[PDB]
């Protein structure tokens, strides 16, 4: 009699039941996280960290394992590209290998506590019924997350007994897993300032602490009890169920704005980064620094590191990619292989000549010539257009500098048409579009396919709420109510 | 034979129309 | 009764003119603010430091098109208070930098809050299932992923639906043409959910007036049924699941569409089919509607991104523009 | 990095206490 | 007049039931030191050999677990570099900064004569202050006015609104039997521990020898 | 103080002052009367 | 609105449905196709909306 | 303990509710094959 | 280029709803509650009476 | 039901059932502690938001 | 080159006849037919009695 969509109501009143279903959801979720790590050590090359990070790669779980201190590999090879020599067991496989032997301890003790349901603890010793006391199980289970809070706070992110969390600098060139500081001060509500992780655990958790000391000694108001349905499990599903929407929605905003806990060397850049020229303004202030310390163009714009130079390319932004086109960011423009160095276009009057940057809203942009005033100099006519303004007829010659191409001179008009196209992307670069058969396409990063899922799930969770809600106060009426 | 299974999906939805036309569940008036 | 709490309990649920309860504290003035402030950036609020554009009755606009336009795209996704360290207090600033559009946006959606509390509020009042509340939440779906997760995904509250007749056309081919939203699948559940709901409306109501008793029941269900499995094949039997069904469909179709609202807030569009983008940029003879589509949302683009989008500045000649006579 | 905060020694002692008290709960009571 | 009227009115209401009734209360742990996982723990049956005798080994667990609680925090907060500011001997010419961390090194480097106050002062307490009473509690040495913090059954505790609980003695991480049991098994637990960081030291140098 | 913060906190203050207890005296009110 | 009107008659019928059926069981086995009566409570219905 | 469990309920799938899941599965199959191809 | 993972997709994505609803409605009829044109459940497990009977 | 060595240890852990405080209990402590969490999050919202410009800190991405 | 056509052959292969075996047991399930440990049917369509009562 009972409908597919209510074949689980079964465990509703039914805590060894319910204990059973939740291990085998964790034996699942934890067996996830096992084989998701092991997959992605299969399909990932540590070879070059510069071009071909993890983020490039399709890495889901392996930047989540990086960003709180396992770095290093059992194959003998680290995420920051040094070569380690013993890792011991938390390595990456050994964190893959630890969670599938926790998946089949979970599975073995769900299938322990369905067969032995009928304990005595889960009844009520004054009627026999089957209860469990919500709110001083609420009091047991606030004191022990908010210990490991205050645990992971203290010590794993300090350091003081913990490896660190993974820090960076401004550009993401210098990053490693280093013990990070609490700031206790206001800086620590900086989102950015990597303190303020530490510092929150260890206030957010000492406030847990004396609040499950409150919801362990003091039980709750009569009115209260009765206005929120405290005696029914169905009323903890819809507020555990808002609390977990409430944080998806702002882990999707802490990953698509950026913050210290989602770094751009294990996650990749952000769409901000390129709508404000970030990384490009940074790359010009080296540059220009060179330039008054007496170095020439070629040499100036040769000590600007690849990976800087790499971070401002369109084909990094995660808001270019599709619905549709899975796969690693590689599977897209392909595997990145050297910087072409930075192009400089000038016509024949020596107008030094920039290729206005793609927007990321736009699929396809027109490729446009300005000069330092802002009109239109050149042009990459539409296909057949009659051309006025075009490369051929203005005489637009490129100078590289920097890269592999440092020092070439370009001034053919197909050479210098294509590397137009490519200059309208951001920094111009050397791709391998044959390892992974590579369609041209961009792909989002990890950055982009976290913020899809996790705000799509937050808004499904919402009606979750909802519905979970209403069947909470309403549990009187949910069969129907009396005819009038 | 992305097209194949194109057609095979179509002609599986005429097909499951097909059922839920003439093998439905026959109303009976209640008593 | 007892309390003083008892007391305002009592007197918000009285039976009067309009019902308030306890949500009418959050929804009334919300909800007034919101439309309030509708009316008045219809009638006084220009956009012309903002989208260059004139949207006010007092400049000449008529109903179809004023709106109350998005913020200008250097606020970012600023909340724009009037307090604020962009107007700092200063209401006639806060008026042209776009600060109606977040005064508007946010009292809107702590507005269709309450008024879904409300519903949850009159539910428990009367003694029914929250079922309205459920059939809102498909509303509230669309009108947070659009007017508010859309915007917060693009680079600022700019990008939103600016709250006019032709603003929102604008938004429609916007997202035509720079999203490709329509071959999107989203929008294609969304599309039969709305339709399928408008049908159902038209269907229901047809035949429940068209099978009535000469005068329990008002209308005959086993001739209905007989109808419409001659008619179409299959008819509904069960009154209940004839109804949660006219629910269904078209909340739905608002979830659904939803979701790939969210997905286009990330550019994650289902912009192009990739090999059949492949085989035509090898065989130029080879064309299909959705590559001649894909030409239409090029000629999108690049026609009102000059005046669609005037804080970039955007110089397009006349050579780089797409025609059809270029193909 | 291995022989770091205490090596071995913490897992091989905590996975050891975890498997004992489980084994001395697990016969019936009286 | 008596200034703890406040108090009454500020306390708590009896906690009932949902319905309206009055709650019912509704187990072989009863002695300090008898825990949910072994229970009555007795292998030598050491309750077994006399009243006087028993009395004897709960006292003796107090006082050998209440030195290695504050033998283990003393290593532990040397040995990590925490000293005391200025000198210990201003004769010797011995800083704080000066005396190894470790338990060998500290125990040498301390002069004898400095040792004798500290072993003087354990002697005064043991044999005049905190001298047990045969009427009194095993370890309830501190006498009355000694300002020793006591959790009495009923003790009260506040809230943020400034009412008033009572804390019983069967309460979760405030009653009596808590703090009694947790100070057992704590000490118990330093028991083992300040033994094993001796013999890791005498091993290795290293008194927590894995870590560090 | 920074203005932002000064304006935040005036905010509050004014939300509370003129919003909140306003709201709630009225109803306390029309609830004893009525 | 046609999908509004659609989604607002379907809620109110569905909200207002006479229980008929058990505890989790669904609740469309309380109508009988060919039954006389009402399967919902018109005036409850009525009542929502006239305060909504 | 393993006792004969009081909270068994059998499940119930009528023909039309198998009719409209075969439907929705299949028309979600011809919507997103496409998409899923490119 | 047939994308391999796609074909899974559209094959295990179709396949294993189908046959979870397949499987559901056989040992429907098996209990004889297969049918909507049945009376509610006159005890707990126990189908009620089809309208034909 | 079955009595196990672990549901002994645990029998007091869950032998309060429907155990309430009458009346409002802490009911207003609650309610302070709602407002001013109510006020913290939107202080970190606005800081995030650039709404709140403190005085030496800076939303933008940090070294070390 | 990993071949497409053996790996819908090895998938379903194994996955269709688990199925349909799957599908087998459950509603036989439903019909109390699917213990081995019953006497024989006491009427064509009635299974017989299991062998604790
Ligand atoms: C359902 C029922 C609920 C119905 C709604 C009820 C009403 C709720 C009202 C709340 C709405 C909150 C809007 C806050 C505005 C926002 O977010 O404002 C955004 C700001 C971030 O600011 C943006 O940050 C960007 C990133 O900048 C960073 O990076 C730049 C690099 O170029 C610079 O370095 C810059 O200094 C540095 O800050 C750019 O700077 C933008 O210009 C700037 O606007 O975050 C912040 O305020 C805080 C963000 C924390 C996450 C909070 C989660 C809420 C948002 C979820 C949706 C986000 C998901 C996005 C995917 C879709
Ligand atoms: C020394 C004290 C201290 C410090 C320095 C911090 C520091 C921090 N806290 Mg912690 N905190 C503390 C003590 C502290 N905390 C205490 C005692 C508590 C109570 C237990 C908390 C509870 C807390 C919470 C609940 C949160 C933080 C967060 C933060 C971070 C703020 C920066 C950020 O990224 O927010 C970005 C967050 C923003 C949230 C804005 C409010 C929600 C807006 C959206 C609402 C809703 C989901 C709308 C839907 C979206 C719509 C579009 C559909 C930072 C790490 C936040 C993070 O993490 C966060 O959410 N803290
Ligand atoms: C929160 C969920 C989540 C997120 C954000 C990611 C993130 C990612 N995954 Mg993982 N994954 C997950 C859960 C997730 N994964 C689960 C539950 C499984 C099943 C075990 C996998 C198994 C998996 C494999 C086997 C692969 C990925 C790959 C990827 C990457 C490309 C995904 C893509 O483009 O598909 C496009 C996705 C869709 C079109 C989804 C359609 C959803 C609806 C129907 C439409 C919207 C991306 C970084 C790739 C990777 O590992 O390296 C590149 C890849 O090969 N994932
Ligand atoms: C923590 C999350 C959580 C939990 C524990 C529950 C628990 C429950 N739900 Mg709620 N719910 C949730 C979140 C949750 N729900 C969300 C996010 C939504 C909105 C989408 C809902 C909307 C909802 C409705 C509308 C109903 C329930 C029902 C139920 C009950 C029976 C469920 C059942 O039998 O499914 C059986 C499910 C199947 C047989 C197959 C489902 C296949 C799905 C659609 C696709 C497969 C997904 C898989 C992988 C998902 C992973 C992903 C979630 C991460 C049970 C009490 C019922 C109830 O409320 O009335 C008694 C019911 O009618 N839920
Ligand atoms: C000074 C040490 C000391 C004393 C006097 C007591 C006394 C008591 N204990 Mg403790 N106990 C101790 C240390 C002690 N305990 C330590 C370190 C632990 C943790 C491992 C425990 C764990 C414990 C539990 C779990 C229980 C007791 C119980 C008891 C009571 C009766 C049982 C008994 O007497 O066994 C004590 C046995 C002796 C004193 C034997 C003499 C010392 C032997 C020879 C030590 C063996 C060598 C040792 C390992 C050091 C090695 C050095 C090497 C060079 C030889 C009594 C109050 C029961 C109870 O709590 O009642 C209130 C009970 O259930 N004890
Ligand atoms: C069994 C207990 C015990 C013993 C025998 C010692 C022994 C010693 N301690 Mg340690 N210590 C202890 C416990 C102990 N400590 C505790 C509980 C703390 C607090 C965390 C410390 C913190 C501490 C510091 C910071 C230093 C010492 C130092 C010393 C040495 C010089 C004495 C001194 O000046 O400290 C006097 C203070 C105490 C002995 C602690 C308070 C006294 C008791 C335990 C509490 C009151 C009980 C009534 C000496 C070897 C010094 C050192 O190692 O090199 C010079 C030094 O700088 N101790
Ligand atoms: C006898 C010591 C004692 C104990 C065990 C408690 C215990 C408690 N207090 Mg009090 N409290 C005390 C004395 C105590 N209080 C004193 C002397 C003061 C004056 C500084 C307070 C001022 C105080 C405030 C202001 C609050 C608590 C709160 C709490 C609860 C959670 C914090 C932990 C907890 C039940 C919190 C509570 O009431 O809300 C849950 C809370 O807000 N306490
Ligand atoms: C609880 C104590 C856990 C603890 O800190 O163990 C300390 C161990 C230390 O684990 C050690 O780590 C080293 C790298 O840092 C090497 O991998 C060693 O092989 C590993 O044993 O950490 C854990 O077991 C992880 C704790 C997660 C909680
Ligand atoms: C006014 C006044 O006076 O009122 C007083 C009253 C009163 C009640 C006294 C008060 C109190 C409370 C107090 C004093 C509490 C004190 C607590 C204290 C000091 C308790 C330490 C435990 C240490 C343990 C368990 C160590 C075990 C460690 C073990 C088991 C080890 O094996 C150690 C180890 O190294 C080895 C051997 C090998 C290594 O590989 C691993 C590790 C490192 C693990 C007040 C309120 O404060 C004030
Ligand atoms: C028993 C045992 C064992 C073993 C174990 C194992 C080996 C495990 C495994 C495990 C595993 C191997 C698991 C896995 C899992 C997985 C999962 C669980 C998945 C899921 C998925 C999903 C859920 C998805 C879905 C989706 C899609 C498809 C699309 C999009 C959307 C989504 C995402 C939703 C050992 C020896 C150790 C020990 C002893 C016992
Ligand atoms: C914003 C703002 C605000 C608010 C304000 C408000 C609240 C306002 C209100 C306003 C309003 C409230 C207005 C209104 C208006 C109205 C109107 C404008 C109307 C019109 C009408 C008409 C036109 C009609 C027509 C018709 C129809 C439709 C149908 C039938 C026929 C006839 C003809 C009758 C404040 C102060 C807070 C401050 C801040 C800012
Ligand atoms: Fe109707």
């Amino acid at each position: 009699a009972l409908p597919w969509y209510r074949v689980h109501t079964v465990v509703l009143n039914d805590p060894g039941r319910l204990i059973a279903v939740h291990l085998m959801h964790t034996a699942l979720v934890a067996g996830w996280a096992g084989s998701m790590a092991l997959y992605e050590l299969a399909v990932f090359d540590p070879s070059d960290p510069v071009l071909n990070p993890m983020w490039r790669q399709g890495m889901f779980v392996m930047p989540f394992m990086a960003r709180l201190g396992v770095t290093d590999s059992w194959g003998g090879w680290s995420i920051t590209g040094e070569s380690v020599s013993n890792p011991g067991i938390w390595s990456f496989e050994g964190v893959a290998l630890t969670h599938i032997v926790l998946s089949g301890l979970c599975f073995l003790a769900a299938i322990w506590h369905w067969v032995y349901w009928d304990l005595e603890l889960f009844r009520d010793p004054r009627t026999g019924e089957p209860a469990l006391d919500l709110p001083k199980i609420f009091g047991i289970h606030l004191f022990l997350a908010s210990l490991l809070c205050f645990g992971f706070g203290a010590f794993h992110v300090t350091g003081a007994f913990g490896p660190g969390i993974w820090v960076s600098d401004a550009y993401g060139v210098t990053g490693r897993v280093q013990a990070v500081a609490p700031a206790w001060g206001p800086e620590g509500f900086n989102p950015f300032n990597p303190g303020g992780i530490a510092s929150h655990h260890i206030a957010a958790g000492i406030l847990g602490i004396l609040a499950g000391v409150f919801h362990l000694t003091i039980r709750p108001p009569q009115r209260l009890y009765r206005a929120l349905r405290m005696g029914n499990i169905e009323t903890v599903l819809s507020s555990s169920i808002s609390a977990v929407f409430f944080a998806a929605f702002i882990t999707s905003g802490t990953m698509w704005y950026g913050a210290a806990t989602t770094p751009i060397e294990l996650f990749g850049p952000t769409r901000y980064q390129w709508d404000s020229g970030y990384f490009q303004q940074e790359i010009e202030r080296r540059v220009e620094a060179s330039i008054s310390e007496g170095l020439s163009l070629s040499q100036a714009w040769s000590r600007i590191p690849d990976k800087l130079a790499f971070y401002d390319y369109i084909g990094n932004n995660p808001a270019k990619g599709g619905l549709f086109r899975a796969g690693p960011m590689n599977k897209g423009d392909g595997i990145a292989e050297a910087w072409l160095g930075h192009p400089v276009f000038q016509d024949k009057e020596g107008r030094e000549l920039t290729v206005r940057r793609m927007p990321a809203f736009f699929e396809t942009f027109p490729v446009i010539l300005v000069d330092k005033d802002g009109i239109v100099r050149a042009d990459i006519p539409f296909r057949r257009a009659e051309s006025k303004y075009s490369i051929e007829q203005v005489g637009v010659s490129c100078n590289f500098y920097g890269g592999k191409l440092n020092g070439q001179v370009f001034t053919d008009a197909p050479t210098v048409k294509k590397y137009a196209r490519k200059s309208q992307l951001g920094e111009v670069f050397e791709f391998d579009r044959t390892t992974l058969e590579s369609d041209g396409v961009f792909r989002s990063s990890p950055r982009g396919w976290y913020t899809f899922g996790h705000a799509n799930f937050a808004l499904l969770f919402f009606l979750g709420h909802l519905w979970h809600g209403g069947r909470t106060l309403f549990r009187d009426v949910f069969a129907g109510i009396g005819a009038e | 034979m992305e097209a194949l299974v194109y057609t095979f999906l179509l002609i599986g939805t005429l097909i499951v129309i097909f059922f839920a036309i003439f093998f439905r569940d026959p109303p009976r008036i209640v008593k | 009764d007892r309390g003083v709490f008892d007391l305002i309990d009592d007197w918000l649920k009285r039976d009067r003119f309009v019902f308030v309860g306890w949500s009418g504290l959050l929804l009334f003035p919300c909800a007034f603010l919101a439309v309030g402030g509708w009316l008045t950036g219809i009638t006084f609020v220009t956009s012309w430091y903002t989208h260059g554009l004139a949207s006010s009755f007092l400049e000449g606009c008529n109903f179809l098109t004023a709106a109350v336009s998005t913020p200008a795209n250097s606020m970012g996704h600023s909340l724009l208070l009037l307090w604020g360290p962009e107007a700092q207090g200063d209401i006639t600033r806060w008026f042209q930098i776009g600060g109606l559009w977040t005064f508007v946006a946010l009292h809107g959606s702590f507005g269709v809050i309450g008024f879904c509390l409300r519903q949850f509020e009159i539910a428990r009042l009367v003694g029914i299932r929250p079922y309205n509340a459920i059939a809102f939440s498909g509303p509230i779906a669309v009108f947070v992923t659009v007017f508010l997760v859309y915007p917060l995904g693009q680079a600022s509250w700019f990008f939103a639906p600016s709250f006019g007749v032709a603003a929102i056309f604008r938004f429609l081919l916007f997202l035509q043409g720079f999203h490709n939203w329509t071959l999107n699948p989203f929008h294609m559940m969304g599309v039969a959910g709305i339709l399928g709901g408008a049908l159902l409306c038209a269907i229901h109501g047809a035949t429940v007036e068209n099978t009535l008793f000469e005068d329990e029941e008002t209308y005959s269900m086993v001739t209905a049924n007989r109808f419409w499995s001659q008619i179409f094949g299959v008819a509904f039997s069960n009154k209940r699941w004839l109804h949660f069904f006219m629910l269904f469909v078209p909340v739905a179709g608002m979830w659904t569409s939803s979701l790939g609202i969210v997905g286009l807030a990330l550019n994650l569009r289902s912009y192009d089919f990739v090999s059949q983008e492949l085989r035509a940029a090898e065989d130029p003879e080879f064309e299909t509607f959705y590559t001649k589509n894909n030409l239409l949302n090029e000629g999108i683009r690049s026609w009102m991104a000059a005046q669609d989008q005037p804080h970039e500045n955007f110089i397009f000649p006349e050579e780089v523009l797409p025609r059809g006579n270029a193909l | 990095n291995a022989g770091d905060f205490g090596g071995y020694t913490i897992p091989i002692i905590g996975l050891g206490l975890i498997g004992a008290t489980i084994a001395l709960l697990a016969g019936p009571v009286d | 007049a008596k200034g703890r009227g406040w108090l009454q009115k500020a306390r708590i209401a009896d906690e009932i039931d949902v319905t309206g009734s009055q709650y019912v209360n509704v187990p072989q742990y009863d002695e300090i030191g008898v825990l949910p996982p072994l229970g009555r723990w007795d292998p030598l049956n050491i309750k077994g050999q006399g009243e006087a005798r028993y009395r004897r080994f709960v006292e003796m667990e107090i006082k050998h677990g209440r030195m290695a609680m504050a033998a283990v925090l003393g290593v532990l907060t040397t040995y990590s570099g925490i000293r005391f500011p200025g000198y210990l001997s201003k004769t010797l010419d011995l800083k704080f900064e000066d005396v190894p961390g470790t338990m060998i090194g500290s125990w040498a480097t301390v002069p004898v004569t400095g040792w004798i106050q500290i072993v003087l002062f354990v002697v005064l307490l043991e044999a005049s202050w905190w001298k047990q009473d045969p009427a009194k509690a095993p370890g309830d040495v501190v006498p009355e006015g000694v300002w020793w913090a006591r959790y009495p059954d009923g003790y009260s505790i506040f809230l943020g609104d400034g009412s008033v609980k009572t804390v019983a003695e069967d309460e979760l991480f405030l009653g009596k039997t808590w703090k009694l049991n947790a100070e057992r098994n704590n000490g118990r637990a330093a028991m083992m521990g300040i033994t094993g960081m001796y013999v890791h030291e005498l091993l290795t140098g290293n008194p927590v020898y894995p870590l560090g | 103080m920074t203005p932002s913060l000064s304006a935040f906190l005036s905010s509050v203050i004014l939300a509370v002052v003129i919003i909140v207890i306003p709201i709630g005296a009225a109803l306390v009110f029309v609830s004893t009367s009525d | 609105g046609g999908s509004l009107f659609s989604a607002m008659h379907g809620s109110l019928v569905t909200s207002s449905l006479i229980r008929e059926t058990s505890e989790n069981e669904s609740l469309n086995y309380g109508y009988k196709f060919g039954q006389e009566e009402e399967t919902y409570n018109i005036v409850a219905a009525h009542g929502y909306f006239g305060r909504l | 303990m393993s006792a004969p469990n009081p909270n068994k309920q059998p499940v119930e799938l009528n023909r039309t509710s198998l009719y409209w899941g075969l439907l929705l599965i299949f028309v979600l199959a011809v919507l997103f094959s496409s998409y899923f191809f490119n | 280029e047939v994308s391999f993972g796609a074909f899974l997709a559209v094959i295990l994505g179709l396949f294993i709803p189908v046959v979870f609803l397949v499987t559901l409605y056989i040992q429907s009829e098996a209990q004889g509650t297969a049918t909507n044109f049945r009376l509610p459940d006159k005890a707990p497990g126990v189908p009620g009476d089809r309208y034909d009977a | 039901a079955l009595r196990t060595r672990l549901g002994e240890i645990l029998r007091p852990l869950n032998a309060e059932y429907g155990k309430v405080a009458p009346g409002w209990g802490t009911t207003s402590v609650m309610g302070v502690f709602m407002a001013l969490f109510l006020v913290f999050l939107v202080i970190i919202l606005q800081i995030y938001n650039s709404s709140i410009i403190l005085e030496n800190v800076d939303v933008d991405w940090v070294t070390v």
